[PDB]
């Protein structure tokens, strides 16, 4: 008798320990290039911020009304996304956003703010609906009606809930020194945020910054975390941007910044800037910061795992 | 896989597989059990390998708003670490499966030869392209014998000692 | 729209499961939020009726824990561990989905 | 062991051994050179794989007072992603070393095989169920000659070339 194996004319050429190149008759897969250009998370809550920002649900421009205080498991971030209506900028910025990343949406819940002797109702022309206004969650505390003593308040507020609240506030240091006095008055403005593990403070400083989104004053937007039974003390001489919502984490989510549309098309895993990594494969090559339980980055262009034998043509 | 000129193109069903040019004619079967088994090793091997993770990554960068730059390239340079020794261990991997699943492919090969040489005492030996030269005539009962791994040499042996 | 209500009002006694289901005609689920909007109030005699929960889920600040509300697409629950001498009122579910905004039909609760 | 149609359970003290069925009666006796030898590789393995690091590592997160949290999610995702490659390492080295050891514990069985033929030319043939059939008799000298590797094939080749 004649002992012999098969082989087919065109094969494949897969790399080996011994040499590079070989042909097979037939090889798989390793390497997933394939990309699909849409965010496909069926069986997932998922909510698309587009033109707002995530810092911005927690703060609330007029782009993140629609975003306030939801929900999901999947949060997509977008570049055209802003968080600010006035301008200003979060300190510890990321730290903020990895915090909202693994929140699984948020929750607004009042603080109790009373306020007597000044006026709460700020307005910007930047942050505007139907006239000069401000954000969701913040009041911008102003003097009575114009140049005037702001008086030196302390606010206390005690997360009595059984889980951390995220406490969010702003400092307003205004375009110049006669806006601050015409905001808040003269003297040297001090605020002082209290808490177990918070003891920064700070001194608002006016002067002349660039025409950003129609404002020159400027917003440092700090935050921090309360822990359950533990309260924030806000001592404010004047220039405050006092909280009226305290922000509290629902869950455990994970959050994207893409640029393609959401569809419910496909049980994804992992999703990144290209849109979404669909496969069983152990490697890819379409993204090095996709974030989920996926295949992971290489840096060759395709592997050709061998599933034949070493075919030979007849 | 090494001593055979080259392998057959018709073998289409089974990866193994028998060639007779008897006396009754000319035919190419295929074997079941080596083929049955090379694939179910390569197919374990491919379900081992086929598996997505379980561990669970966040965003640590931002792509919109750059990071502060110290902390970027921190993580620039961790992610750069991770994706260089991720391309080695998976190159280097796929080139040892390669290797694993060619070894394994001459294993069986040699392995379905040694069998054959094993049914047969005297009766047939090699040539070394990988036939066997048969020393008795069958009406392709035998042949099939062989193949159903159900050969009786003892029967046989007195008219092939002689020859 | 129209919201419907548990049945009538529970004889039950003090530090038991008290339940009170409300459903809905339509689906007041999502709006890309996730969120299922629906408010449960409860409404002591001859005072204003509080609310309790906001979005079926969101505890407010001004009420136990033991009130716990269990949201859907359609079915929604108030489940209460501990009922005392303090949560006998009578309790209403409001959808604001859509802009017809109908109160529940009232569930009642008795000691 | 793969023509082997299974192993033996009534041997304790070697890896590798004999069945006697002669005309003296039944006995079971075990090979020491191949099972030292493979006795020695995979305690060898053992060893160069049985190591504590040299490396020492350092206290980079705070259990009890949470770090920052930017810096925190950078150490926890790169203590994922080791975490991550060390267990693919594990698992990969965990999966070629047994392959290795069951694949060296089959080339010692084969080695043994082919030494055992190489020692009996033609005075003994295989069946295929990992046996021999000797054609000369001879009572536990020339088999202990065979387990001795002291085994004088030249003064039995008169007889057994006839059978
Ligand atoms: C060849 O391998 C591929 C895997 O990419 C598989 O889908 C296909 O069925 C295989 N074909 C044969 C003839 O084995
Ligand atoms: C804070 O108060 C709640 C209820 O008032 C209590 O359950 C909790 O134990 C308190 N925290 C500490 C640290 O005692
Ligand atoms: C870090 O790597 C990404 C690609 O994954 C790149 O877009 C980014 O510019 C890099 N950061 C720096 C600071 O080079
Ligand atoms: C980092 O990982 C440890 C356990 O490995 C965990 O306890 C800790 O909470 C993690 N840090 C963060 C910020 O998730």
């Amino acid at each position: 008798i004649c002992l012999g194996h098969h082989a087919v004319s065109n094969g494949t050429k897969v790399n080996t320990l011994t040499e590079r190149g070989v042909e097979v008759v037939n090889a798989t897969e390793t390497v997933e290039r394939t990309n699909v250009p849409r965010i496909c998370s069926k069986g997932k809550r998922t909510v698309d911020l587009g033109q707002c920002g995530l810092l911005g649900t927690i703060t609330g421009p007029p782009q993140c009304d629609q975003f306030l205080e939801f929900s999901a498991d999947l949060i997509i971030e977008r570049r055209e996304g802003s968080d600010v209506c006035y301008p200003g900028k979060f300190v510890n910025e990321e730290a903020l956003r990895q915090i909202l990343r693994e929140s699984g949406g948020i929750d607004k819940e009042t603080m109790g703010f009373t306020y007597s002797g000044i006026r709460t109702n700020g307005a910007t022309s930047a942050c505007r609906r139907s006239g000069s206004s401000f954000y969701a969650e913040m009041k911008w505390l102003l003097s009575n009606t114009d140049n005037a003593a702001f008086p030196q308040m302390t606010k206390s507020y005690k997360n009595t809930r059984r889980d951390p609240a995220l406490i969010v506030w702003g400092i307003h240091h205004s375009g110049s020194t006669t806006e601050q006095t015409k905001l808040y008055g003269s003297g040297s403005k001090l605020i002082t945020v209290g808490s177990s593990n918070y003891q920064q403070s700070f001194v608002p400083s006016p002067g002349a910054r660039p025409q950003v989104n129609g404002q020159s004053g400027r917003i440092d937007f700090h935050w921090l975390i309360l822990n359950p039974n533990d309260t924030v003390t806000f001592s404010f001489n004047g220039a405050f941007i006092a909280p009226d919502r305290a922000s509290f984490l629902r869950g455990k989510s994970m959050g994207i910044q893409s640029g393609v549309q959401v569809d419910a098309n496909c049980e994804g895993d992992c999703y990144h800037s290209g849109g979404t990594i669909i496969s069983n494969l152990p490697f890819q090559n379409i993204n090095s910061r996709a974030v989920g339980k996926c295949p992971r980055y290489v840096k060759q262009e395709s592997l050709m795992l061998a599933t034949g034998m070493k075919n030979v043509p007849e | 896989a090494g001593f055979i000129e080259n392998g057959w193109e018709g073998l289409i069903d089974g990866w193994y597989g028998f060639r007779h040019q008897n006396a009754q004619g000319e035919g190419t079967a295929a074997d079941y059990k080596s083929t049955q088994s090379a694939i179910d090793q390569i197919t374990g091997k491919l379900n081992r390998l086929i598996e997505k993770t379980n561990q669970q990554f966040e965003l640590i960068d931002n792509e919109f708003t750059e990071v502060e730059k110290q902390i970027g390239n921190v993580i620039n340079w961790t992610r750069d670490s991770m994706t260089e020794v991720w391309s080695y261990n998976a190159e280097l991997l796929v080139a040892m499966e390669n290797q694993h699943t060619i070894d394994l492919a001459d294993s069986e090969m040699n392995k379905l030869y040694e069998r054959v040489r094993r049914q047969l005492r005297e009766n047939a030996e090699e040539d070394g392209t990988g036939c066997f030269e048969i020393f008795h005539k069958c009406d392709d009962d035998c042949m099939a014998s062989i193949r159903n791994n159900t050969y009786d040499h003892s029967k046989y042996r007195e008219e092939a000692m002689q020859n | 729209i129209v919201m419907t209500q548990s049945p009538d009002s529970l004889a039950v006694s003090l530090g038991e499961r008290a339940t009170i289901n409300c459903k809905s005609s339509q689906s007041v689920l999502s709006g890309s939020i996730n969120m299922n909007y629906l408010a449960w109030y409860q409404q002591k005699p001859g005072q204003p009726p509080k609310l309790l929960i906001y979005w079926a889920s969101t505890r407010e600040s001004g009420v136990p824990d033991r009130f716990t509300g269990s949201g859907s697409g359609t079915d929604f629950t108030l489940t209460v561990s501990s009922l005392q001498a303090e949560d006998v009122a009578v309790y209403y579910c409001q959808q604001y989905y859509s802009t017809p905004l109908t109160f529940g039909g009232g569930t009642k609760v008795e000691i």
